[PDB]
């Protein structure tokens, strides 16, 4: 016991030591996945899109919004977007088929 | 204090220095020492003053005007007491005050201020301490304790400038940004002199001008004269009661050094024995002589001995040893060389070295973030 | 004398604190390699010619010429460097007696060019350049040192 | 610009962390977009070597 | 380990000890005039004074007579 | 003898020492893997977006 | 009478409550916080520590507690003593003990029971079980409280501390390697010890026992440290090496090892300090100036300026050297000045270079910085000050007269001249062109900058260099953010 | 004029040499000065952070 805990011990090195290159190819491949899922949701958002209005919001990342033929739409707001484009009186533009809005107008 | 007691006794430097000036100096200090409580001022200064014989006669009857004025005072602070009223009282005990600054005492002066500093209803009157505090100030040559009562009186004002209460505190940032040599944030306080006055308690206007036209004359380069002064119509219409200023203003914007050398003996000897303006009299020489060759130099690349000599009407052995202290003391532009006994530099100040200038920075900034690195673990 | 000697000044120079030690401090001798050194430190060698003779009838003037015999060839080795070049004029005075000896051994020690009557310096500031290419490969390297160590660890 | 156009805020943001250090209430991280800015600044860097090969051989 | 200061410490109170407030009072002659000053500019300012205590303090009034003799 | 108190001692504290080595691995792999969990959770987020 | 009498007891029991809390949390705290798991955690308490000996080092906690209030002597450790379980009336004599010293009066000495201290260490020291970190951190705090006065006969008294000190632990050790958070903490702390009675050793005797055998156990510490603690005492035998060894053929250039990481964020600017120190006798111009500077920037913590005086002082003695000598500048503080007074005239009388008059100002008044020992700087500037000149020759102008310079200069010679200008161009800090045409010796003093002159090759290891080391403070602001989130 | 900076250009006594030049890239030392400059208060802001949580 008292000398085993050398030689025992090293097998808990090796189980500890391989984790190293694991742990680099989790860190260097996840961050690839990020940046594939980061541009996969980025290339969402397209140019053309429709213009609503923005009315209320109810409460913390969801609100509601108007849309230009005057019915009102219930719809979350991206994360990405701070509480800045909350203005109850603002510009808001949502997507035509995602109905997200990605920046306001001035 | 605001009465011209403040000057009479301000006079006591060159009174005490040079033995020349000292005769008139002690005419009208002594002519006015029966003037707002000159007694202990005076008598403080005595050594630098005459004998005892007719000292002793005025001290009399000085030392029981005092103290009758000084109970007179008191009387009609108790009767100003025990009675429903705030500037009352604050008028008994800031007159007070302001005979305890006549005298020249500024322990029951202190307390006094701090007494009436305690009763003030307002901010405004509060600064108007502040200020009852500056003007002794002044005569006193305190550092600390005028900023003290500007610093906390500074914040919190709200109350918008005044026409002679803000231009006044400026007055007094000229004062004390004249006293220290803090110059490219002095530059702005003297914009105001269109709302300016003459002001007795203080300092008279032509003696503003007359201060300020030495920071605004060094410390501002030839665009900056341009834009402010020579703009302004303020030394324009100043200039007319001195000959000397446009002198000194037309030869040094138009570079004419052999009229400004022949006239600087006027600058050098006005320039000293001041109350507040005397021991920076070096700074202000070696800084526009230093400030004039960069001028000239700034705008010549290589310069012969000849015209050099002519234009600054000195020989060529003075101004040797001159860019001699100037190429490692005064540090203004690259190595000059004599092989061919004529001044050449090069000055590639601006191509790489426009880029250099932030390499202090970043060896500073690299030793301020070896110290980042002191702060880890511990 | 023996480090001074055998170039190893900077151990005199770290020498100097034990000497000090306040035991005589008058006698000529105990401040004589103080000041010979000093002036090595200047350099000035016509005051050690002059004050040759300086030295009392203690027995170690022939070690001082030896030692003069040790340092002629970094004085001479110092004086000849020649920059730019030197005419012959300053070394009649700067350098020994009228002996050839150093115009013979300095002709197969330093092995220059002897013109008329007058020392030429050659090969003074004469390198050419770089290419420029060499550096860039090495500042091509160094870019693969800083992908490396801006992302290693990723 | 962009960069001194956070450092501006940068500015402030001492003392509201000097002040209340508890919650984050703005949604702006204003590290991962320098991040990229110093991604995007990289290329001088490696394009640098490209440039010691193609003057070198 | 900071204990090495104590006897640093002793030796300014020896410094302290030699004179009694006089280099206080006597620099503070200079330093009354001084404080509040940017000491960064009084490097210069007391270098070239030191410089120019010795001789040629002002020389400004001695150009009018070298004009005509240099 | 005195060598198993003192050799294999100095072994058994070297022993330690190469577990404070095994301590640098493992916090590494701690802070690593949790700001692994971090970057999962966050890649994760956008997954669920 | 009445005014002592009635107030005399409210000033002994100030410092009572701080220093019996500040015993129990820093003991109960650090025992009861490595206890569960003290190879794991590690160097928590050392800042801690070392904070409080700062803290406690400018104490005036004795100033008239020799008059019948030195019961805090014979007072000791006393938790949970002679058995290791059922510590409940152990828990209540806590209270007991400290309460009957309490109800009339004590029974206290000074100088009578301080011999016996080894009783308990013979059996048990705290509890027989964490004996090594309860037995230096039981000890070693308050034995130099008790050694506090080293005057007035307590050296004997010293050394009966320092026998029983090693007797007890450190002869070799309690055990050969402890190996835990006590022994990484015993290396600053025997060490911290040696820095306490170095006086001691430095006051009537010298090197022949304690820091001879520290090559023993200097190399004992085992070659896996991290090297801070044995860093640490190296710094004593260097200091032991500083006033009077005098042998460089060991410890210049052999001393110089691995390096590993020895900060201890002082032992940079104390122990580069002391380098700089034994560095400064060669006169070295680019290395110790700007480390030596640097170490006068760094070590803000505690104080930077009563003790950067005497660095400042070396600093600004090997900066004149060069010509060029700046003054205090950024720094105020009213002990520089003080310490620069005397040295403040020939300070600025180096630049002017003026050799008869300042040659007689420097012994005229000169008591401390000439009385500092054997005067070797000064004696090599006493020479040094025409070489300074020579070369502000070298920072003006370049043709060079025979009568308005040499005259100039106080050397009117033809000889001479050219002569010693040209031991200042054989040094190769100027660059000059010797040309000799009618007679008079010329100079391209070229001093432009490398703007447009090969400046690849001019900031190219500024870029190298400045990019490692910026880019290991991007390694050191990696690793401390994993310190961070290595617990959570 | 040159003094007034209307025009690139500078005049010679000795030689009466005439050079006239240009800096075209004002806006990078100007730009980069000021990162170091408003970077400066966030480093000595951070050391007072951390000198304020330390001692």
């Amino acid at each position: 016991d008292l000398y085993s805990r050398y030689k025992k011990l090293q097998q808990e090195l090796e189980f500890l030591e391989v984790q190293e290159e694991y742990i680099k190819d989790e860190q260097k491949n996840l961050k690839k996945e990020f940046l594939h899922a980061q541009e996969e949701v980025k290339r969402i958002q397209s140019i053309p899109l429709v213009i609503g209005q923005f009315l209320e919001a109810v409460d913390q990342n969801t609100a509601i919004v108007g849309s230009t033929t005057g019915s009102n739409y219930y719809v979350r707001i991206l994360s990405t977007i701070d509480r800045e484009l909350l203005k109850p009186n603002a510009s808001v533009a949502l997507h035509k088929h995602s109905n997200a809005l990605v920046d306001v107008l001035p | 204090p605001k009465n011209p007691d403040l000057r009479i006794a301000q006079l006591r430097f060159l009174l005490s220095l040079p033995e020349h000036r000292g005769d008139a100096a002690v005419r009208d200090e002594l002519m006015a020492a029966v003037r707002d409580n000159n007694m202990a001022p005076y008598y403080e200064a005595l050594c630098k003053s005459l004998d005892w014989q007719i000292d002793v006669d005025l001290l009399n009857k000085m030392k029981k005007a005092n103290e009758d004025e000084l109970k007179r005072l008191d009387e009609e602070l108790e009767d100003a007491e025990k009675n429903l009223g705030e500037s009352e009282i604050r008028d008994a005990m800031m007159a007070k005050a302001e005979y305890l600054c006549r005298i020249g005492d500024k322990e029951g002066a202190l307390t006094a201020f701090r007494k009436t500093y305690d009763k003030t209803v307002a901010l405004g009157h509060r600064l108007d301490i502040v200020f009852y505090l500056l003007r002794i100030g002044l005569f006193y040559m305190d550092n600390d304790l005028i900023t003290r009562n500007t610093e906390k009186a500074k914040s919190l004002i709200e109350e918008g400038g005044d026409w002679d209460r803000r231009n006044r505190l400026k007055v007094y940032q000229g004062l004390y940004c004249v006293a220290i040599r803090d110059f490219k944030q002095a530059a702005e306080l003297f914009l105001d002199t269109v709302s300016t006055f003459t002001s007795y308690e203080l300092m008279d206007y032509k003696t503003f001008v007359t201060y300020t036209v030495y920071v605004s004359m060094i410390a501002l380069e030839r665009p900056d004269l341009r834009e402010k002064v020579i703009k302004g119509a303020e030394i324009l219409e100043v200039l007319h009661s001195l000959p000397a200023v446009r002198q000194y203003l037309f030869s040094l914007y138009e570079c004419r050094y052999s009229v400004f050398f022949q006239s600087l003996a006027v600058v050098e000897q006005e320039m000293k024995k001041d109350w507040l303006f005397a021991p920076h009299y070096r700074y202000y020489v070696r800084e526009m002589r230093i400030h004039a060759y960069s001028q000239l130099l700034e705008s010549y690349r290589s310069l012969t001995l000849g015209y050099m000599a002519e234009a600054f009407g000195v020989g060529v052995e003075f101004i040797d040893q001159e860019l001699s202290r100037f190429i490692a003391a005064g540090r203004l532009h690259c190595k000059i060389d004599k092989v061919n006994e004529i001044v050449e530099t090069n000055r590639p100040d601006s191509k790489n070295w426009q880029y250099q200038e932030t390499i202090k920075k970043g060896d500073l900034l690299l030793n301020r973030v070896q110290k980042l690195s002191r702060v880890i673990n511990m | 004398l023996f480090l001074l000697s055998q170039n190893r000044v900077a151990e005199f120079h770290t020498e100097l604190e034990r000497l000090p030690a306040k035991d005589i401090q008058t006698n000529v001798y105990i401040k004589h390699p103080v000041s010979l050194e000093q002036y090595l430190m200047e350099g000035s060698y016509n005051k050690v010619f002059l004050a040759k003779g300086n030295i009392p009838a203690e027995s170690y003037t022939f070690f001082i010429d030896i030692l003069l015999d040790t340092i002629r060839d970094e004085i001479a080795g110092c004086i000849e460097k020649a920059y730019e070049k030197i005419l012959f004029t300053e070394a009649t005075r700067i350098l020994f007696f009228n002996t050839p000896k150093k115009m013979t051994d300095y002709a197969k020690k330093r092995g220059w060019v002897l013109g008329p009557n007058n020392y030429y310096s050659f090969a003074s500031q004469q390198q050419k350049p770089e290419d420029t290419t060499i550096p860039s490969t090495e500042l091509a390297k160094q870019v693969i040192e800083y992908a490396r160590q801006l992302e290693m660890i990723v | 610009n962009y960069n001194k156009a956070v450092e501006e805020e940068d500015k402030m943001t001492p003392e509201q962390l000097a002040i209340k250090n508890v919650g984050k209430q703005d949604p702006k991280r204003h590290l991962e977009e320098h991040v990229d800015v110093l991604m995007t600044s990289n290329i001088v860097q490696c394009l640098a070597a490209m440039l010691d090969t193609v003057v070198f051989k | 380990m900071s204990e090495k200061k104590q006897p640093v410490d002793l030796g300014l109170l020896e410094e302290d000890d030699e004179f009694e407030e006089f280099p206080a009072e006597d620099w503070a002659g200079l330093d009354e005039d001084e404080d509040a000053h940017v000491w960064e500019d009084n490097w210069d300012d007391d270098n070239v004074e030191d410089d120019f205590s010795n001789q040629l303090r002002a020389e400004l009034e001695k150009h009018g007579y070298k004009m005509e003799t240099s | 003898l005195e060598e198993g108190k003192a050799g294999s001692g100095l072994r058994q504290y070297y022993l330690s020492k190469i577990e404070e080595l095994q301590l640098i691995v493992n916090d590494k792999s701690q802070n690593l893997r949790r700001l692994q969990a971090q970057r999962n959770e966050l890649n994760a987020k956008v997954r669920l977006l | 009478p009445p005014g002592g009498g009635e107030q005399e007891p409210p000033p002994p029991p100030a410092p009572q409550d701080v220093e019996m809390k500040e015993e129990a949390a820093t003991g109960g705290g650090s025992t009861g916080e490595a206890d569960g798991k003290t190879a794991a955690a590690a160097a928590e308490h050392s800042q801690r520590e070392l904070d409080t000996v700062t803290l406690e080092d400018i104490k005036e906690h004795v100033k008239q507690l020799e008059k019948a209030v030195s019961g805090k002597e014979p007072r000791f450790v006393l938790r949970a003593l002679r058995m290791l379980p059922s510590t409940s009336r152990r828990l209540n004599h806590y209270v007991l003990y400290k309460a009957v010293q309490g109800f009339f009066t004590s029974n206290n000495a000074t100088r009578d029971f301080l011999l016996p201290f080894l009783e308990e260490p013979m059996d048990t020291e705290a509890d027989l079980q964490f004996r090594p970190r309860t037995g230096k951190a039981a000890s070693t705090p308050l034995l130099p409280e008790v050694e506090a006065y080293l005057q007035l006969l307590v050296v004997i008294f010293m050394m009966n501390s320092k026998r029983y000190k090693e007797a007890q632990k450190i002869s070799d050790d309690l055990m050969q390697k402890i190996s835990t958070q006590n022994r990484r903490a015993l290396d600053l702390v025997a060490a911290k010890c040696y820095y306490y009675h170095a006086r001691v050793y430095e006051f009537l005797d010298k090197l022949d026992v304690v820091r001879s055998f520290l090559h023993a156990r200097l190399r004992t510490a085992t070659l896996r440290h991290d090297a801070d603690g044995q860093a640490t005492l190296l710094n004593l035998l260097l200091r032991n090496y500083l006033h009077y060894s005098l042998y460089d053929q060991a410890e210049k250039l052999v001393s110089k090892s691995v390096f590993p990481e020895q900060a201890n964020n002082n032992e940079w600017a104390r122990y580069l300090y002391y380098t700089g120190r034994i560095k400064a006798i060669q006169l070295e111009y680019s290395e110790a100036r700007r480390t030596m500077t640097n170490a006068l920037r760094k070590a803000p913590q505690h104080t930077a300026v009563g003790f950067k005086q005497t660095v400042h002082k070396l600093l600004i003695v090997v900066e004149l050297l060069l010509g060029e000598i700046p003054d205090r500048l950024q720094f105020r503080q009213p002990s520089l000045k003080r310490s620069l007074m005397p040295y403040f005239l020939l300070t600025q009388a180096v630049r002017t270079g003026n050799l008869a008059k300042f040659n007689q100002v420097l012994d005229q008044f000169g008591e401390k910085f000439q009385a500092d020992g054997t005067y070797t700087l000064i004696i090599r500037l006493r020479h040094n000050v025409i070489k300074t000149g020579v070369r502000m020759i070298s920072l003006s102008y370049s043709r060079i007269s025979l009568a308005d310079i040499a005259q100039k200069l106080q050397l009117d010679s033809p000889e001479d001249a050219e002569f010693i200008v040209a031991k200042a161009i054989r040094d190769g800090v100027i660059e000059a062109s010797i040309n000799h045409e009618k007679g008079y010796v010329q100079s391209k003093e070229m001093i432009d900058i490398y703007s447009t002159r090969e400046p690849q090759l001019a900031f190219h290891q500024r870029i190298s260099f400045c990019l490692d080391i910026h880019n290991m403070s991007v390694k050191a602001m990696r690793f401390p953010p994993k310190s961070y989130n290595k617990d959570l | 004029m040159i003094l007034d900076k209307k025009f690139h250009g500078i005049l010679d006594q000795g030689e009466g040499v005439l050079i006239i030049f240009d800096e075209p890239p004002v806006d990078k030392t100007y730009e980069a000065a000021l990162e170091t400059i408003q970077n400066m208060s966030k480093v000595v802001d951070s050391l007072y952070n951390k000198a304020k949580k330390l001692t």
